[PDB]
């Protein structure tokens, strides 16, 4: 009662500035940073015949 | 208190509030400022300088530990270890320890080339021990041996007349962190 | 509403302003210094006072 | 805010965790400014036939930011454990990140079991 401070805690939500945790071998996450520099200079496939 | 409210009664039997012109000294109860210790009031710290004075302290400690992390290069180069080769530097700059560099050599032609390079670690707690008694390193080969003996100390490193055998290889730098 | 300076008959036929006595409540907008905040305003902070304290906090 | 940045430092990020012969081709990549101290490599025992990573006789090497430096993309052999001499690793380290070589395949008896950074 009184004045009262609201939060993301005490209704239990996720922050807005809030991350997951990096996927692992079983488990479902983000994509971790040097993961997508490995994909990025991973040059595509190339295409002849 | 017993404040009263004066006031006047105009000609025309309406009401007029008034205030009387008085003095700070007469007044009771003032606490008044001296104009003196306002402007030290006005000097003082605000919040916002201490909190930059905080993230420089905080910066400056950061750039410490991100200097002492990327070290010192004591010696970057080529060099056999033979007989008479020393390297000496300062104890107060061993912060972390110390690590050593070896790579591919020729006594032939004398070029160092850039390949099949064997990294070595040694603390400072491994050092303050190892103070003038050295250690042994075998590096990677088709065959073995091709080793090298070092008196590594926390303040010097050294060489021994067995290196000059196994020309082979040749150290590269030493770093300190 | 106005603001009156008021003057009594002094016996030699005159008229002298006198300022009566009054009290810090009674005075509106005085703005009032409670001598409890003045020594909190003395302590507060210097500012080679978090100086100190940070550069203890780097070392 | 100093004492968890250092310690942050200390006990690093995991850059790979899992198992692979580290052969020609793999490699792995990383933001300079995340490399504060250095890189370290774990090894492991493997098997060919089988290609399960078999967790015993480790072998832990260590990369300091200066060598890093001064071995921008350039060659480090390190030796493993054996019954006998040989089945060396071949990586090209850097201060961005490390790749492979085409001998690692040859010795498939062992295996990078991760590699960190700090
Ligand atoms: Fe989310």
């Amino acid at each position: 009662a009184g004045r009262v401070l609201l939060d993301a805690e005490d209704v239990h939500a996720a922050k807005k500035s809030h991350t997951h945790e990096v996927a692992t071998y079983t488990t479902d996450g983000f994509m971790s940073s040097f993961d997508k520099q490995k994909i990025d200079q991973l040059v595509s496939p190339e295409a002849g015949v | 208190t017993k404040i009263v409210k004066m006031s006047e009664k105009n000609e025309h039997g309406t009401l007029e509030q008034f205030y009387p012109e008085t003095h700070a000294e007469a007044v009771k109860g003032l606490v008044s400022v001296s104009e003196e210790e306002k402007t030290i009031w006005d000097q003082k710290e605000s919040t916002a300088g201490a909190e930059q004075k905080a993230n420089t302290a905080l910066n400056s400690a950061k750039d410490y530990v991100d200097t002492i992390g990327e070290g010192t290069v004591i010696f970057k180069g080529a060099n056999l270890m033979g007989a008479g080769q020393s390297f000496k530097w300062d104890a107060s700059k061993l912060k972390f320890g110390m690590t050593l560099l070896f790579s591919r050599y020729d006594a032939a032609n004398n070029t160092p080339q850039d390949y099949y390079y064997h990294s070595v670690f040694l603390s400072k707690a491994q050092l303050v021990e190892l103070a003038g008694k050295g250690i042994l390193v075998q590096m990677p080969s088709t065959t073995y041996g091709d080793r090298k003996y070092l008196y590594v100390s926390t303040t010097g490193l050294s060489g021994h007349f067995d290196n000059s055998n196994y020309a082979a290889w040749a150290l590269r730098q030493v770093t300190i962190m």
